[PDB]
């Protein structure tokens, strides 16, 4: 499961996949929360549409979701697809993901005014138009 | 009462989201 | 240990300052 | 003081003055209680950090500091500076705050990819460079 996660997007750290999932059980397990509140609670809709938000935010949710959509769209995969190095071969900044582990290591990237040498930095939403090279 | 514990249980489960992404997607 | 509830205030005190803050600084956005 | 902090920013409810000084409250209190761990705590040390990178990021610390310097530079107005019409001002974009509050409220404005219509909208030290026209 993980070391074909890790596989396609060359993550090393065994460790940044376990944090990964923590992430979507935590987010599964808020759901589950949010759903048992009685439906007449003004609290639940502005909580369901603030976890919403925040996952579009994150660029974890692609697509138009409600919270019954969270099991099926929350995966370690959509937030993997949000490092760095993934973003920029998308972007097609790099021709690999691992070119772009590299580049990113070695200081030629920036995103937003900020150099980044971090190859597990998540690129939210509001970042991804401002990926550059630092040359 | 129960209300509001359900409900402080969930702001800082969110909260604690919030932190874990910020994280993340920070330098 | 001796040091654990200390510890779990300030993770729970940052956690809410963070939240705070993410707020007044959202948008509102859905995609397709 | 909530009288002339929003007369100065062109705040026109009372409450966001106060969510920002609860805020600032968070603050005092979390580094009071920081401050009360061991010197030798990472724990500490790693939160001591994260609060502060955290008020750089959001551009309410615009010099290095260090978490004494939070009592004085961790102010109300800090953070009132972070609204899109004041750093709108700032930049010279609006020749006065209302002119900005106006042009955003109409849509003029865009934040990052976001068209921001509201005044309260705080600017990130990341998007602070990417207020344009539309």
């Amino acid at each position: 499961r993980d070391t074909q996660v890790m596989r396609t997007y060359h993550i090393q750290n065994r460790e940044d996949y376990h944090k990964y999932n923590r992430i979507c059980g935590d987010i599964r397990r808020l759901a589950n929360k949010l759903s048992l509140l009685p439906p007449t609670d003004p609290f639940r809709r502005k909580h369901e549409q603030l976890l919403l938000d925040k996952l579009y935010a994150m660029g974890v949710l692609t697509t138009k979701s409600k919270i019954s959509d969270l099991e099926n769209k929350v995966t370690v995969s959509a937030i993997c697809r949000r490092r760095l190095p993934v973003i920029m071969h998308r972007l097609k900044m790099a021709e690999t993901i691992q070119d772009a582990v590299k580049f990113i290591e070695q200081g030629h990237v920036r995103v937003g005014p900020n150099l980044i040498n971090d190859p597990a930095y998540l690129v939210t939403r509001n970042m991804e138009d401002y990926v550059t090279w630092v040359d | 009462g129960p209300l509001q514990k359900a409900h402080s249980e969930i702001s800082e489960l969110y909260a604690n989201l919030v932190y874990k992404l910020d994280v993340l997607s920070s330098v």
